[PDB]
């Protein structure tokens, strides 16, 4: 029994092991009191804007879109504390576990900006912070392995398995099974066991909400079509929840298509993959003919989940929002593009969706179109990366 | 058929609890996997529960997280699991065997279907580790019409609202957990909640076996004597694989000599 | 003749070769008629707002001083565009360049930081950027040079005298003597000849108006102190300026001690150094005792002046503010510290700030006082320098 | 003194100009830099201009940056160039010198204190290359009380404020620039603008030597025919010093060259 409906249409669920089940529900009860309690609306809203900077800025281009009828404006996430959207949900969860009497937190990463930003997150509101890292990300994510150590966390890397994200992932809620009655699972996306899809959605959708305030402002209406990186779906469902009910909106989804959909070597399980049940939801995933999880490619570490959020894959079903895929080289190209025209240095994760964008614009330049790209990170962390390309 | 429940009656006419071990099918090879199953067997387990090696084991701790990723060094699918588990049947016609599954596995190629695979080659039980009994409704219902019992588990916390779900649900053996947490000998749980036992039996629940963290005699003794049909041991098992690798005959007799003392303990 | 006065006291002035005074006159009515222009303001304030994110957040710090009677906020420049407060002032600059018709900009760089932010201002504003920076500081700002080239700069290598910052600052000066008639140079502190002092002030004291809104809104008073790291002196007069009027808030700018000022080896030249005349003006500076002109030590790469803005030494000799200086060690111990109780990880330049109000608090733990720190820029890039230590 | 004076009345008498070698003092180190001065006088220089080594000479273009930094290799000291200076007027009493320097190393021990040591050592004129007029009332002050002239710079762009300026404020000869931008051969300037030496005639100012970018022969003469007094050649001296680095006595026979070629074209 829930207070709140696990499933999307037929996704989401809560497929836990029976030990863990307590700690959904008492979860799920502690979220629906946060909600409705103004306390905690207003302690969540004053870390979002004193200590996250919130609200980020909404940026009009200009020279990416001169000559066509495209008007293109960036949602700066990019310009949080931290760095990507990440933070505004982890404030709320740390929030959460703090009502709930929480003094320790549990959380997976592999790029590892999860990571940090739940370190940060638990630094600032005295929480005492693990983090699990597939050894290979370990490895090859020093950076982000040194801010959380600084941030005070204890990184733990994992061998298991294939030693990447969806181990961790595991490793995760190996550990939360025992230690649930002190510690809470800071899950780093919009996936999950209900009630994380849900809490996820409603801890990010100031993106959207700001979004919406700034463009009436701005524009006077509404955007023809909002436009998010698709990794496990928060900053998606951010930018989307608020323009979900505005019919004439579309809501457009970039998976990673890494080497190219037919190569095989991508993570746009949403469009791609098979219905699977993993990591306590059924949802789209990267599996086997014989249903083992498999990773996903992409040149941006922070696109790697082996699936996607349940609510996504509802709102596609249904016709509500439209997912595609961006390769590699198309990402690479926007993230010069605006680097070179607008003097913003985008996440390899963002720039998925503003190579969409201006596909959008360069396939059929004289249709007027209003759109809206959530810029979910900075590149910073990614001028090697581009650099060795 | 009624393998546990006829293993069941013998038993207690016996006044004996069970003895279960647990390992991974085709660790560390196929063939040597066989022969592991047979010395179970023959050393005297009285059911047994396999597990089919999964990429993400999230209920099992490092000991059987290795035993998985040793079948898959050997190339172990689903298929050739389930050619395993019919010869294993062809072979002990009597014994109950029980699978040790993730949801993805089940799911995969369709519940019913799946159910159906495991009526042909003539398994008994079916645990689906990370399917609560809240999420349960299509698999009990595939398992039950392919006379597959479904398996739910009891964790000691359970309230009376779980006690009576699992009670009703549940078919040929009702899983008792002793602790939080997940797989693992290095971690010993509770003696079995009397109170839960004795709440399952008013309940005409399945009969109990408490499982995670029985490594010993004297934790199997102690199972049965608080009221439960007896006792599944894993992890313990998986050490003495893992420790004779590279020394096959030793790891049969190891084998051998660990389970004789655990079903010894077991007889009244 | 100038319209302004290009002295505070007997500092500043405009000791720039006779070929340069027309530059210098024409950018000085550039600026007073940009000052007067509604909409050159307009045009400014929304680039900050909508492109760089301000207003910046103020945020209490409540872990650092727990158990002592010191308030302490951090005004954060570090959650800017680019991720320091360079970025204000930058962006003004490439505006008066426009207005006066100018096509391209020349600037100077160190660490990298104000090559960045001249970049990106560059890139967005249609302007042709070129940047000085020493051989030597090329060869250790790898990631800065990177980045200045990706947002479609050129990066020209100083080779002669030291080839470190100095240097770059020469090479400016000397292209600018040939150039000005197209290009603008923008000087990247509140140093250099007049008006530059002015001009860097005036393009960054919306830290300071912001700091005093924030903090009536939030304490009902002034600070005690504002507190801000001085490598030329651009990131302290912009938290100054609109309080120098309000006789009761001190100013504190801290200047890099490096290894101590005893050895030699720091970057403290209005506390200890000698009155000189270079870069366009009479200031205190790092020096031989022949008159050569040396380069400031620091563990920070960004408080590299080898001298300082005339308007500190200024605030200095009539006693409106007081410098002091902080060591490596010090700041390295204030950036830790940030990090593992306030989650925010400080560029090193500001930890020089933060690590005299730490001392300021430890030293005195019954003193009442409402400090603010000027968090001048986060401290990503030093991550690695940290770490090797 | 007078000498510039004298120098100017004598080479009107001739109906000639004056030819005026740059060089860095030191450069490439004490010994050979008395030897090239010599040179320079003996091949007929009119008058020396003489760069005291400082670390940021920001008028200056590669050539002479490197003849900077090639008087430090070598451990050159203003105060070591004071020595020089003293030497170079004790064994030529008429040839005016003038000295180039930066404002730090007039300002460092004392503005009038600087001034008072040139006097001593009997030098003629002070060209501090970053003091514009609008900043020069210190420096001409005491350059005037130690009977030292002050040099001012006419841009080509000179306005008539500016031009009355120098022509008040300046003594000696007037600094005629022949284009925007830094010192170096690489790079040529125009013909003294008729206008600006017309004017400063008309307001009394010193005879005008244009500088910058002068390499030839044919650009002295030229000088020289649009009314100038006389022309400046740096960084074509300093590149025959840069050039014979390893051979100092062909340095001295190309210098000799050089400079005789260029005074030649100065004459009537
Ligand atoms: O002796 P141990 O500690 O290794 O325990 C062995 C248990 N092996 S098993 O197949 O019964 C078994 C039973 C239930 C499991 O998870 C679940 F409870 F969530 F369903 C996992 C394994
Ligand atoms: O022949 P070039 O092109 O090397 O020119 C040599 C000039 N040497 S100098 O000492 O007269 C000289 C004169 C003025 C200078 O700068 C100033 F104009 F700003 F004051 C610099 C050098
Ligand atoms: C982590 C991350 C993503 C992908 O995660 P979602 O949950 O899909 O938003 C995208 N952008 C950035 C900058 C990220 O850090
Ligand atoms: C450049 C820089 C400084 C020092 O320059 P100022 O002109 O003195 O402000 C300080 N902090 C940061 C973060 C910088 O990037
Ligand atoms: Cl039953
Ligand atoms: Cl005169
Ligand atoms: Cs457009
Ligand atoms: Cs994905
Ligand atoms: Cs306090
Ligand atoms: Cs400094």
């Amino acid at each position: 029994t829930t207070l709140l409906n696990p499933y999307f249409g037929e996704f989401g669920g809560m497929y836990v092991p029976q030990i863990l089940m307590p700690a959904l529900n008492q979860l799920e009860e502690a979220f629906v009191s946060a909600q409705k309690d103004p306390e905690f609306q207003a302690q969540f809203a004053d870390l979002l804007k004193n200590y996250a900077g919130r609200p980020t800025a909404l940026t009009k281009c200009q020279n990416i879109t001169a000559g066509t009828r495209t008007t293109l404006y960036l949602k700066r996430e990019d310009l949080l504390h931290g760095g990507a959207h990440k933070t505004n949900q982890v404030l709320g969860q740390a929030l959460l576990a703090k009502r709930m009497g929480k003094s320790e937190i549990i959380a997976e990463t592999g790029a590892g900006q999860h990571g940090v930003a739940s370190a940060l997150a638990s630094a600032l509101l005295g929480l005492k912070c693990r983090i699990y890292m597939g050894a290979k990300d370990v490895e090859r994510q020093s950076p982000n392995v040194f801010r959380m150590r600084l941030m005070g966390a204890e990184v733990i890397p994992v061998h298991s398995g294939s030693a990447t994200l969806k181990d961790a992932c595991n490793e995760a809620l190996r550990d939360w099974s025992g230690s649930y009655e002190t510690a809470h699972y800071m899950l780093g996306t919009a996936a999950g066991p209900h009630p994380y899809p849900t809490i996820v959605r409603e801890f990010q959708r100031m993106i959207g909400e700001e979004t919406k305030a700034q463009i009436l402002d701005k524009e006077g209406r509404l955007p023809d079509a909002v436009i998010a990186c698709v990794g496990g779906g928060s900053n998606a469902i951010g930018m989307f929840a608020d323009f979900i009910n505005d019919t004439s909106v579309g809501l457009i989804g970039v998976e990673p298509g890494g080497h190219g959909i037919e190569t095989g070597e991508h993570g746009a399980p949403l469009k791609h993959g098979r219905v699977g049940i993993y990591f306590g939801m059924k949802a789209p995933m990267m599996q086997t003919a014989d249903g083992q999880i498999e990773e996903s490619y992409s040149i941006s570490a922070g696109l790697d989940f082996p699936s996607v959020g349940p609510q996504h894959a509802y709102l596609n079903s249904i016709g509500r929002a439209d997912y595609v895929s961006i390769t590699d080289d198309e990402a690479l190209e926007a993230f010069k593009t605006l680097c070179r025209h607008e003097g913003i240095i985008p996440a390899l994760e963002s720039s998925h969706a503003l190579a969409h964008a201006l596909k959008m614009m360069r396939e059929q330049p004289e249709k007027e179109q209003l759109l809206v790209v959530n810029l979910s990170g900075r590149g910073d962390k990614d001028i090697f990366t581009v650099h060795d390309i | 058929m009624e393998r546990y429940e006829n293993l069941f009656a013998q038993l207690n006419d016996r006044r004996e609890g069970a003895f279960v071990p647990f390992v991974t099918l085709g660790d560390p090879g196929i063939e040597q996997s066989l022969k592991i199953i047979d010395t179970l067997i023959d050393a005297g387990a009285d059911a047994l529960e396999l597990g089919v090696p999964f990429s993400d084991p999230l209920a099992d701790g490092p000991t059987i997280q290795n035993a998985n990723l040793r079948a898959f060094a050997a190339g172990v699918t689903p298929a050739q699991c389930f050619e395993m588990l019919a010869l294993i049947r062809e072979k002990h016609p009597t014994i109950p065997i029980g699978l040790l599954m993730y949801a993805n596995l089940v799911f995969n190629n369709g519940i019913d279907a799946f159910y159906a695979r495991c009526e042909q080659v003539g398994v008994d039980s079916v645990l689906v580790a990370d399917v609560p009994v809240e999420e349960s409704a299509p698999f009990r219902q595939a398992a039950l019409r392919h006379n597959i019992a479904p398996i739910f588990i009891c964790p000691p916390n359970a309230d009376d609202d779980l006690l009576r779900q699992v009670a009703s649900y549940g078919r040929g053996y009702t899983y008792l957990l002793s602790r939080s947490g997940v797989t693992g000998a290095e971690n010993r749980g509770a003696l079995p909640l009397h109170h839960l036992i004795e709440k399952l039996k008013e309940y005409h629940a399945a009969p109990a076996l408490q499982g995670f963290g029985i490594s010993s005699p004297e934790q199997v003794s102690a199972a049965v004597r608080a009221g439960a049909a007896g006792a599944i041991s894993g992890s313990a098992i998986v050490k003495i694989i893992e420790k004779n690798l590279a020394s096959p005959k030793q790891m049969l007799a190891e084998l051998r000599s660990f389970v004789s003392a655990m079903k010894a303990a077991s007889r009244a």
